[PDB]
């Protein structure tokens, strides 16, 4: 059983007030079964897609999950992991930057 | 190039099972086989390659019928296993071909782990795979037929398609995206961020200069995926307070000509 690893990260450079699309890369997991959302203020966003589920070299899962966002002096971005090697959901913030 | 077909299965019991294929050409998805459709799925304008509409009817049929008796097989294979018939089941398959100016592969991996490959001419199990797994591919060796299929597949129908794949596509294939970096640091020793998105190809070259001093220590995170079919990537420094000044991030890439990117902290 592998644990996901969740990367955040922008397609373009992030200035406020400017349309942008926000990436949800979650990597390096097994059984492919894996609950992902993307959220906003802590409230789930309903626009988010999803890759297809592939797999690598070495044999573990990943996929790529986005959705259209425009970066604020308020508003904090998460993704939120749920699979069954870990005890609860997990969560990470985007950091402004990525 | 490599061309691979990426198959998925899961088996939870004796009566519920899904499996889903998704095929890839270098790092372009080109098709995509849901579960729940009867048809796989072109993901590109050039996915049927230069077959025939005939030629692409016949191999989606051979694929359909190789769909529903590998779900039945398995089924039946799975009650050999050893200590007891164990739940979830998870079963990966990675074939197709490495394009050289080729070489076959197909792959099985078993709950996660490299188990079982062709090679040649028949099945056979790998070194330190379960043992109760030699019986099973005793069966499948004595299948004549299929071990032919699979043969006139690997050493014959995969490399003439993706050869009529990279004909077609080569247009994508040969796509120049450009990337765009831009710059930040986090928390007194800092870490300087060069984040480079939005390129194409894979192939690329960033690093921490001071002057033309390269800066050993710039450390390249990891190929991240766009949307769009671009690339992300990012490179870091660690830097005391005032080694800041001075320093700078270079990208290089096909796209850009001989006209590196240069930003300055
Ligand atoms: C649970 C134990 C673990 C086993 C792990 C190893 C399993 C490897 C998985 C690959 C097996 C393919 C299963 C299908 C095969 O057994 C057979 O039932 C069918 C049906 O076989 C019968 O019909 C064919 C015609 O299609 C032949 O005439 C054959 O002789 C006949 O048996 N053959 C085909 O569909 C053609 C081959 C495509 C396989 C390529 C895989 C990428
Ligand atoms: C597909 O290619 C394989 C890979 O070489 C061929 O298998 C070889 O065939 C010769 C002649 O039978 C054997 O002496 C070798 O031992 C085989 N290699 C292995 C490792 O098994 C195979 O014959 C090819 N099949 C077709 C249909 O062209
Ligand atoms: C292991 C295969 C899973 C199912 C994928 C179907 C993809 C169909 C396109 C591939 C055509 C090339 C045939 C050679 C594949 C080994
Ligand atoms: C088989 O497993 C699936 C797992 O999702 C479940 O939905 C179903 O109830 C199970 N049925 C049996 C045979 O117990
Ligand atoms: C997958 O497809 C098979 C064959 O079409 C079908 O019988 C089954 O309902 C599907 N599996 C699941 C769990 O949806």
């Amino acid at each position: 059983q592998k644990t996901p690893q969740i990367q955040v990260y922008s397609r373009h450079p992030p200035e406020n007030g400017k349309p942008n699309i926000l990436n949800c890369y979650v990597t390096q997991f097994h059984p492919p079964h894996i609950e992902i959302q993307m959220l906003k203020n802590g409230k789930k966003i309903p626009k988010v897609e999803m890759s297809d589920m592939s797999f690598s070299k070495d044999w573990s899962f990943y996929i790529l999950a986005h959705t259209e966002f425009t970066p604020t002096e308020t508003d904090t971005y998460a993704c939120r992991v749920k699979h069954a090697s870990m005890a609860e959901p997990k969560t990470v913030y985007w950091d402004r930057d990525m | 190039y490599t061309f691979r077909c990426l198959q998925m299965s899961s088996f939870a019991n004796r009566s519920w099972s899904r499996t889903d294929s998704v095929v890839w050409l270098g790092d372009l998805q080109t098709h995509r086989w849901s579960n729940d459709s009867a048809t796989i799925s072109f993901t590109k304008p050039w996915s049927q390659g230069k077959l025939s509409n005939q030629q692409w009817e016949k191999l989606q049929h051979m694929f359909q019928v190789y769909r529903v008796s590998f779900t039945r097989d398995i089924q039946e294979l799975v009650k050999m296993m050893s200590p007891k018939e164990d739940y979830p089941i998870e079963i990966q398959l990675s074939a197709g071909c490495e394009m050289y100016p080729s070489e076959s592969f197909l792959h099985v991996a078993f709950q996660g782990k490299y188990v079982v490959r062709f090679w040649g001419t028949s099945w056979q199990t790998v070194p330190g795979a379960p043992s109760w797994l030699d019986l099973p591919i005793k069966v499948l060796n004595a299948d004549q037929g299929t071990s032919a299929t699979v043969q006139m597949l690997l050493n014959d129908t995969c490399p003439l398609f993706v050869r009529g794949l990279l004909e077609a596509g080569k247009s994508d294939l040969e796509k120049q995206e450009k990337p765009v970096a831009w710059l930040s640091s986090v928390p007194g020793h800092r870490q300087l961020v060069c984040h480079v998105s939005g390129f194409y190809p894979k192939p690329v070259w960033v690093m921490w200069m001071r002057g033309d001093q390269e800066q050993q220590g710039t450390h390249r995170g990891d190929f991240l995926p766009n949307a769009d079919e671009t690339w992300y990537l990012q490179a870091t420094l660690d830097v005391e307070a005032g080694e800041e000044a001075g320093l700078a991030c270079r990208v290089k890439h096909s796209s850009l000509g001989g006209q590196d990117i240069i930003l300055y902290w």
